[PDB]
């Protein structure tokens, strides 16, 4: 009842945080690709 | 819902298939799981006795620094295996992995001459081809027949390198004097799990014979048959590993297709290769 | 009972890959309340079904497990007869039938027989599929093998322009035996799993399915290769390291000169 | 606390999902910037 919510929701909010890490890697790699796109443009 | 008496067969099944060097981990994953140490106490205790009597378990003798092996062929009930070397009886905790009571076994006398004779020759053999080998020779007047059950065991338990392996070898030196049909088995179990899981399980049903000519002659001759079969078997195993990319795997999955090229996915999807035409 | 689950997964990790199905059922028979919690990360062989109306075969997993039925890609029907299942997109049904076709070609080129299946499902900006391949050894031959492959692929298609993001996760569950005279019986289990992701451009000549085909091909080549050399050579190394063929005190001579040259190499530093 | 951690853990998850959509909108515009750069490349 209690620890079920505690474990599942702390790690569930941290699973959404895992998606935050995912999205952060998305934005990182996107900007790196923007640099490379500009390199090709150059 | 499952009863309690079936849990004994379950734990027995999980201990009798535990890889070498990984028994304690199976014990932890079965202790923290079966939740009743009394059920697995009795059932798993018998399973421990099996798992430690069959795989030639390395047991330490604190008195003479020998590290003898517990073989199924010698016991007096309460883990009272009779150590042939030094003629000492001993108790042994299958879990603690520490022997007990080094009482000087008053052996009845079966083939003690053959015991230390073929044992000595096998000690030389182990010191020749086995790096961390261990020899143990059981002398017994089994069912009106004098026999020597020479056993060989070598192992490497390296958990930091994610692997194990335990060369086990038994040689029933059937002392049937006119024709010693030395028939034994050399079972091998090797585990490796670095970033994956691979298990090698093998055995060769060695069958050979020789007349028991003398003792020293058949001791070193027993070693001759042993060195023959073991060099043969290890070498053959290595070459089975050599011819595996093209034969065994090709029975399962080829490395490259029979056309020796990759797949033009654009071709297969774009149009039918002409398979409709024959 | 979470530590109990961790030790259970480690027990399957160290379990012998010969009786995966039976022992998995046994482990579920311990704590059946944790049953369909384990049938998500415990790798076991596949199940062969039988499409009655078509006369083909199709494998079984969770992705085709619609309710408690199985969507036969050769017929798009459910077996057990559940007329309430989750049919795929008609678009994806056509993409799936051509997927099954292309992987039958793939399977025939490398496996020369065997059973295969490719199921599919959606994604908001793409789709995702699974690729099942099960090749049992030649029953006539003595090599009792059983190749088993599962390929979880997730097509994360980008906005437009036809460029995608192909995420792939694979698994190979090997099985081997030879009753050779030089080895007696040489059983050989084993299992792998990898992940790979690439962003190959989609086009009319390069559809998604072709990109997936190249990824599955490369992945299985790497797994079969990697297995054969790294893992199997490692096992050969372990057997050779346990017992050596050369007599000792001869190895002391070669290792003696070896240590002599060790001193020679580390002598002119 | 059952209730207070329900409120704050689901709130941290809600704010985390909001930040997820923040990085999502970023990535949305990122692929929009990507296609724009490729349009210039095409020209």
């Amino acid at each position: 009842v209690i620890r079920q919510k505690e474990k599942d929701l702390v790690l569930a909010a941290r699973l959404g945080k895992a998606l935050l890490e995912r999205n952060q890697d998305m934005s990182r790699q996107y900007e790196q690709m923007h640099k490379e796109l500009t390199d090709k443009l150059e | 819902r499952v009863s309690d008496e079936e849990k004994v067969r379950i734990a027995a099944k999980f201990i009798t298939h535990a890889p070498p060097g990984e028994f304690n981990e199976v014990f932890n994953d079965v202790r923290l799981l079966l939740n009743n140490d009394n059920l697995l106490r009795e059932g798993a205790a018998h399973a421990f006795a099996q798992y430690n009597m069959d795989q030639f378990t390395p047991v330490k003798i604190e008195g003479y620094e020998d590290q003898v092996l517990i073989t199924e062929h010698g016991d007096l009930g309460n883990s009272r295996f009779l150590d042939p070397r030094n003629k000492i009886s001993f108790k042994f905790d299958h879990l603690r992995k520490e022997a007990s009571d080094p009482q000087p076994e008053e052996v009845d006398g079966s083939l003690k001459s053959w015991r230390e004779s073929c044992d000595s020759a096998l000690r030389a053999y182990v010191k020749d081809h086995y790096s961390n080998g261990f020899c143990t020779v059981y002398a017994k007047n089994i069912d009106g027949q004098q026999t020597i059950i020479a056993c060989i065991e070598s192992h490497q338990f390296q958990p930091k390198n994610f692997w194990n392996g335990r060369w086990r070898s038994e040689w029933k030196f059937t002392i049937t004097p006119p024709t010693a049909q030395v028939v034994g088995v050399l079972k091998i179990q090797v585990h490796y799990y670095e970033d994956g899981n691979v298990q090698l399980v093998s055995h060769k049903d060695v069958q050979d014979s020789v007349t028991v000519s003398n003792e020293a002659q058949t001791a070193k001759e027993f070693i001759k048959i042993i060195e023959h079969a073991e060099n043969e078997y290890q070498t053959a195993i290595s070459e089975n590993y050599q011819t595996m990319s093209d034969t065994t795997f090709k029975a399962l999955r080829r490395q490259l297709p029979v056309t020796r090229t990759k797949i033009d996915w654009n071709k297969i999807l774009s149009y039918k290769i002409g398979k409709e035409m024959q | 009972s979470d530590q109990q689950l961790d030790c259970a997964l480690d027990l399957m990790r160290r379990l012998p890959p010969q009786q995966i199905e039976k022992n998995l059922s046994d482990l579920i028979d311990l704590v059946p309340s944790l049953c369909e919690d384990l049938l998500s990360s415990v790798d076991q062989p596949l199940k062969i079904a039988r499409d009655k109306v078509v006369g083909k075969d199709y494998l079984l997993c969770d992705y085709n497990r619609d309710g408690d039925s199985y969507r036969s890609p050769w017929s798009n029907k459910y077996d057990p007869p559940l007329e309430d299942g989750a049919m795929p997109s008609a678009r994806l049904r056509k993409l799936e039938v051509e997927a099954n076709n292309a992987f039958d070609q793939y399977r025939d080129l490398y496996f020369e027989g065997g059973v295969s299946s490719v199921y599919l499902w959606d994604l908001d900006h793409g789709f995702a599929g699974v690729i099942l391949i099960k090749k049992a050894g030649d029953g006539s031959k003595k090599i009792k093998g059983c190749w088993d492959s599962i390929h979880v692929v997730e097509v994360q298609e980008k906005s437009s322009g036809r460029t995608a993001h192909y995420k792939l996760t694979s698994t190979v569950m090997l099985w081997l035996q030879t009753n050779k005279s030089g080895s007696g019986t040489m059983n050989l289990g084993g299992s792998l799993t990898r992940q790979m992701e690439k962003d190959e451009t989609v086009s009319d000549c390069s559809p998604h399915i072709a990109n997936i085909g190249r990824l599955v091909e490369d992945m299985e080549n790497k797994i079969r290769s990697t297995l054969n050399e790294i893992y199997f050579g490692k096992t050969k190394d372990i057997v050779n390291g346990l017992r050596s063929v050369q007599t000792f005190a001869d190895k002391s001579k070669q290792e003696a000169l070896k240590n002599d040259l060790v001193e020679a190499l580390k002598r002119k530093q | 606390v059952i209730r207070q951690k329900e409120k704050d853990l689901v709130l941290a998850a809600r704010l985390g999902k909001a930040l997820l959509e923040r990085n999502q909108d970023m990535s949305r515009q990122y692929e929009q910037m990507h296609k724009e750069l490729t349009d210039k490349l095409e020209h």
